[PDB]
């Protein structure tokens, strides 16, 4: 199993690497919004599905409304037309699902936050999930298509500090 | 949840 960690600046690979990761929208890089929509990550532990699924499913074309799905997909850049060549610039190209791994978690702010992926943008931001060095997805993918059996993995994400949770992800 |  693996057990990465995110501080709001670093996700790290234990024993593996240490990647750039940003959580938030502009003004909600913090630890103290983090129950404001759109804002850092709710501190916790979260499982990653890293099956890889392929095509992320489009629920809305014409409003660029990607469905939800649990697993690692792709987002559909290529046919992106009009608004929604800015839409998914935020996503990237690719996402990995989170989901909420204890009850604490859970009931975190209410409840009232979901929807919550690693993806691979280079803005600088994130709509209330993680986005890392795109470097991870590469390292995901060596490490684990040699691997026969299991693949475990989860995120535990803790603040220990009132520092921006922005490590940096801005294209350069 | 939406993220646009």
């Amino acid at each position: 199993a693996v057990r990465l960690t995110f501080d709001g600046q670093k996700l790290t690979w234990p024993g593996i690497g240490i990647f750039k990761a940003t959580t938030g929208l502009p003004d909600l890089q913090w630890p103290d919004k983090q129950c404001v929509p759109d804002a850092a990550i709710p501190e916790g532990n979260y499982k990653l599905f890293i099956q890889f699924q392929g095509e992320a499913p489009i629920r809305n074309a014409a409003d660029c409304d990607l469905g939800p799905s649990w697993g690692w997909s792709t987002i559909p850049r290529g046919q992106a037309a009009g608004t929604c060549e800015i839409y998914w610039a935020n996503w990237g190209y690719n996402r990995i699902r989170l989901e909420s791994a204890d009850e604490k978690t859970r009931k975190a702010c209410g409840g009232k936050r979901g929807g919550f992926y690693i993806h691979d943008s280079t803005k600088g931001y994130s709509h209330g999930c993680i986005e890392v060095e795109p470097v991870f997805f590469r390292i995901l993918k060596q490490e684990t298509e040699k691997e026969n059996g299991e693949k475990t993995f989860t995120v535990n994400v803790k603040y220990v500090s009132g520092q921006q949770t922005n490590g940096g992800t801005k294209q350069g | 949840h939406h993220h646009h």
